[PDB]
């Protein structure tokens, strides 16, 4: 399948100017366009015909093109510009091509400490002969996290399902881990713990079966 | 006075360029002479065609483009303002979005850009027609 | 506006439709995590075009009286799993751009069938706060495939709500959870119900979340 | 060296006459130059055509006739012995029942008579080709 | 409608040379052909391509053509050449035309006396409350004949229908005449007669109902 | 061999078919054409279907004429739509032999026998068939010409076979007369010897196809 050559991920500090090139493609004949896409949301056209920008697109965005290269320019970065960026052109009038996509990271944002919420298995799930512990982390930057589970003091790694970290609406990461256990283990143990490590620091929450939390 | 046919001229066009052709067909319309104007990307005649303009005098006019040696979707027009056995003036005006082909200053055909006009490096006029004048205006 | 189901058995033929509300309709799909992949185009003035890779398997129809156009990719295999967008262009050329893009829809093609999620409520922390902070949620366990929209109290609560992405479990099923940040002041007057919707299986489960008795 | 194109010459043919043409196309086969040979009933080119022979170099060859100004059933042939950018020799052998058109002295096409060749008064050679020789046998 | 122009009838004596012209038609451009048609028999090709004759056709038949006319030549006429002759050509390769038709009479043929056979109405026709007398004339040349009917001595001229003379397979004419009568007239009168005249000569036959014939 | 005869009312559509060879050996079945002949008029071309080419039609009849072929049946069929009294004609099936392509000026060597098609508003009347007893005369040489009578029939033609086609020598079938009323009637008489008339029995098999009447009348000597 035909794909244009563009960087996969690019970092730029707030207030600086970021430039994304769309090279390697069958250019010279054709024009180039650019789309802004956030995860799970539809792309929005930013630049068309390599020079003009549509109405509604801020003045920060501009595009240049020459030979076999097109350059996307964001003059005055803001936080909301942190998203995935695609360029497009054609190998032939009857066959368009699209780029690999570029994620723009807006640097200079302050670091944030995680907030942890631990839920016990509900009575219904225990009533349904199941048990699930939900260890939820929010408002943390960057995403790299390690999760540890304990059986009153003992690390448990089987039955653990841990997500890949993904940003929230406020541009901070979020991840979750789930532990599958039976109501026997649930009632047989005094408590269960979720030990989370982020940037070395640790934050823990604990729940107990017979004792209401 | 007469220009040699096939006539091949190096040229580069942009928004505002106009290609002027002044000639006479070599046959009566009943025998259906053709006229062809091709805008090439290289001086070699086998190069790609940015704008292909083929007239079948008295029957129709067809236009297309050749990208990487492949003929694209042909656009057909039945408008035949050319008059039998009379000398014509053919002008192709380049616009930002399309071409403007006037017949004696009278609009007859349009062709939306498929390859940006800056890719033109050669223009060739060749078919069963006589050619007297060829100029590019800006 | 996009429509059409998300489950299909392999070797079958699946359909996607795109609605038009207030001049060239194209299909672009996105394999999971991958770059954009063109599929076809259908103009109102002109006729259809196709891409060689999908040329054999792609069929494009139009309903001008309904102003709708539908995609048909026949003899589907697990390779056809992708996120499908319909983008509107405004003659059509390859390098042409699309101003209005469809919201997108996820289509997952695999041999497994659809599983109703074993939804369970998560009682809030029984602790009472002097300022007011209580993060209670819902649990969407054992569902396949993705995605699942989770609304709280029939869309009446948006403040502090967090709906977490799903995890792909070793069992082969997906599971996510949604948690809201509500004040701990009144917990006997305001009833919170997580209205979970799973579209590929059409399961609507609204779980009554109540505080755990102490 | 070169003969004027379009070339128009008075001629009368019968069983045994052979028309010899030696020329070269003016364009590469990819650009699809044409070659057309028309046998007219009068010296005026608007007259009827007993034998119409039009080549689309590199794609196909079609033959037809024009009777009272009306084109008759066109016959299509894909045989293309013509070689790109190479000089050609065209010989059309007149038979009692049909024509025998050889390309470089090698038979390639035939066209059964629709109008008896004695009605031919003019032969015209015209299209995107250079012309060097024209002979009536 | 497009039709070739040719004379309707041409006469030639036995031993002479007959020529039939096809005028008004498109020749020079095209070729000409000729067909011989006998009454009640399928046409037979005589000349094709203006010169050649198919196998079986004698050398007596030849064709000429010039300008917009074609001429069929029959060098040594015989009786069998008495037939209709059609010329054929085209207005165009995709559209043939046919001539108006020429009846050729071969004169000089030997004379023959008419043979008359008269039948009375059968009992079945009398059982069907009708009566018809059948007077059949054969082996006579030429065809010109006058028929007379009589009521026991008295001519009967109303209710008589007599055919147009037509050649046999043996190149002699044949004709028939029918008399429409009622059972009243037939049995009430003594007899009825059919008198046939040919080249002045006369032949009569008579039958009677009650008397066996 | 041609088949499909009959009378048709105006505005109808009738079909005519031609059989494989009818007396033609090693036939590639090439270049089949339709030619019709209005009664007493000249031949009038209708169409053609070539193996090399595809088909041709006549402009006057182009709109109303349809020609089909079934090579597996080795027949090809005519359909003339919206018939009028002018379409009354004898329709022939003609085969073009010459190995060259079909042209307008081309001739047809083998012609079909033809069949009469009558287009008029009037209906079909069954013929009043009647036998003709032989002459009671006893002869010294031997001659007795007995016949059959086909009265009051419309339209033409009428095939007359004798003893189911067993007698062909000296047979004479006379043409019909057009009466002032508008109907036809003819008779057929054979010249057979008067020696034996009790041993060999003669039967006039009269067939009228447009009315589909099949009548085989028993001719017997008249008792005196």
């Amino acid at each position: 399948q035909p794909v244009l050559n563009q960087p996969s991920a690019v970092s730029v500090s707030l207030g600086q100017t970021a430039r994304i090139t769309c090279q390697g493609g069958n250019f010279g004949y054709y024009y180039g366009s650019w789309y802004q896409q956030k995860p799970g949301q539809a792309p929005v056209l930013v630049i068309y015909k390599d020079s003009e920008r549509p109405s509604g697109i801020p003045e920060r965005f501009s595009g240049s093109s020459s030979g076999g290269t097109a350059t996307l320019t964001i003059s005055r970065a803001q936080a909301e510009d942190e998203a995935d960026y695609y360029c497009q052109s054609a190998d032939s009038s009857d066959n368009p091509v699209f780029g690999g996509g570029t994620h723009l990271t807006v640097l200079g944002q302050p670091k944030a400490a995680p907030s942890v919420t631990l839920f016990p298995p509900s009575s219904e799930e225990l009533q349904a002969n199941k048990a699930t512990l939900v260890c939820l982390i929010s408002d943390f930057y960057p995403g790299a996290v390690t999760v540890a589970w304990k059986a009153d003091s003992s690390p448990v790694k089987a039955g653990v399902e841990t997500t890949t970290p993904s940003k929230q609406s406020n541009n901070k990461y979020a991840a979750s881990s789930y532990l599958s256990l039976t109501p026997e283990q649930w009632k047989s143990h005094r408590s269960y713990s979720c030990q989370v490590t982020h940037e070395g620091s640790t934050v823990e929450k604990t729940v107990a079966p017979t004792e209401c939390s | 006075s007469l220009l040699p046919v096939p006539y091949t001229e190096a040229a580069s066009l942009s928004t505002g360029s106009t290609v002027t052709i002044k000639g006479r067909p070599l046959a009566c319309f009943l025998n259906e002479p053709y006229l062809q104007v091709d805008f090439h990307t290289e001086m070699k005649e086998e190069s790609d065609i940015v704008f292909h303009f083929q007239v079948c005098f008295g029957r129709r006019v067809v236009m297309n483009s050749r990208e990487y040696g492949a003929w694209k979707q042909q656009v057909e027009s039945k408008n035949m303002p050319f008059q039998d056995g009379q000398e014509f003036e053919l002008s192709i005006s380049v616009l930002p979005d399309k071409y403007q082909v006037m017949v004696n200053g009278q609009s007859s055909y349009t062709f939306d850009h498929r390859i940006k006009p800056e890719a033109v490096k050669m223009v060739q006029v060749w078919r069963d027609i006589s050619l007297t004048k060829f100029n590019v205006s800006y | 506006q996009e429509s059409g189901p998300g489950l299909v058995k392999p070797s079958q033929t699946l359909s996607l439709t795109c609605t038009v509300s207030g001049y060239a309709w194209s299909w672009i799909r996105q394999p999971p995590g991958k770059g954009l992949e063109w599929m076809g185009v259908i103009a109102s003035d002109g006729s259809t075009y196709y891409s060689p890779s999908l040329k054999s398997r792609t069929s494009i129809s139009r309903d001008t009286s309904k102003n709708q156009f539908s995609l048909q990719l026949s003899s589907v295999t697990p390779e056809d799993t992708a996120v499908y967008y319909c983008a509107l262009y405004i003659s059509w050329s390859g390098w042409s751009a699309y101003d209005y893009w469809g919201q997108g829809t996820q289509v997952t093609v695999s041999s497994a069938s659809t599983k109703g999620p074993s939804v369970f409520p998560l009682a809030p922390s029984s602790k009472s706060t002097s300022g007011g902070t209580a993060a209670l949620g819902c649990l969407v366990k054992d569902y396949f495939p993705e995605p699942v929209t989770v609304s709280w109290n029939s869309g009446a609560l948006t403040s502090g709500v967090h709906t977490f992405p799903a995890v792909l479990q070793s069992s082969g099923l997906y599971s996510l959870s949604s948690v809201v940040t509500v004040p701990s002041s009144s917990l006997g007057t305001q009833t919170y119900i997580c209205n979970v919707n799973h579209k590929p299986s059409n399961t609507k489960v609204d779980k009554k979340v109540e505080p755990k008795s102490c």
